[PDB]
């Protein structure tokens, strides 16, 4: 294990940009036990694509509560389009901490419409539009669609109430 | 052959290059430039190996520009093979 981090340090000193050394160093640190140094190495690699770098920093900032840094990493890791995925969520959750967020949670739903916590964060960012969304979701069994859309209609709703009654009848049967 | 290996064009031999043959040579330039740019971004290439950077096309064209440039004839007509 020591040999592998020596060859990495050599391949850090010589090819000085060398992100794959540095990220590799971070991986070695993860294998090792000093997450403050591994994170620093990952940051250095970032300064110099790598999804494991982006997620180790972004997970560290996420649990430090620093959702602005985690959006920064994950926004750059998305918009460099060089090979990653999850970051989309941490952009949305940052923006939540409203109008700007409305865009990332609507896009998340267009990628997974039965994504519940995403329908929830969407509502919190935000009546007629909600009803339409419910129809789109209900149009594609699902009680909590029928319940949220109906509630939105009530806020704006007789049809929604009827739908709720039908759902109750179904539950009874 | 050396031009195809380097990811560059050739000249007299392309006079007898048909559409499929010209598509191949130009896509080969795109792959050979893209791989080298990813290798550079990853820090895989060593500075010493950069003997002639100025002589090589760093830029890559999109697949769309590949077809558009191939689609034109040398004499500014619609390519009969493309049409």
């Amino acid at each position: 294990i020591q040999r592998y981090v020596e060859n990495a340090q050599n391949s850090a000193s010589s090819p000085r940009e060398k992100s794959m050394k540095g990220f590799l160093f971070a991986r070695l640190y993860y294998e090792a036990k000093e997450y403050e140094l591994a994170k620093r190495s990952v940051s250095s690699y970032i300064s110099v694509r790598d999804p494991k770098a982006h997620r180790f920093l972004g997970q560290l900032f996420e649990i430090e509560g620093n959702v602005e840094k985690a959006v920064g990493c994950y926004k750059r890791s998305l918009e460099l389009n060089p090979t990653q995925k999850d970051l989309t969520l941490r952009i949305a959750e940052l923006i939540c901490t409203d109008g700007r967020a409305e865009y990332w949670v609507e896009r998340a739903s267009k990628l997974f419409p039965g994504s519940p916590e995403i329908y929830r964060l969407k509502e919190q960012l935000l009546w007629n539009q909600l009803f339409d969304l419910i129809q789109a979701e209900l149009f594609a069994n699902d009680v909590y669609v029928n319940l949220k859309l109906v509630d939105l209609f009530l806020s704006n709703l007789e049809e929604a109430v009827l739908h709720c009654l039908k759902p109750e009848r179904r539950a009874l049967r | 052959i050396y031009a195809t290996l380097s990811g560059n064009l050739k000249q007299l031999l392309p006079v007898c290059e048909s559409w499929e043959d010209t598509v191949w040579a130009h896509f080969k330039v795109m792959v050979d430039s893209l791989v080298e740019q990813e290798i550079r971004a990853s820090i895989i290439s060593f500075n010493e190996a950069n003997e002639l950077p100025r002589e090589y096309l760093e830029a890559n064209w999109t697949l769309d520009s590949v077809f558009e440039e191939l689609q034109a004839t040398d004499k500014k007509r619609v390519l009969e093979e493309n049409r």
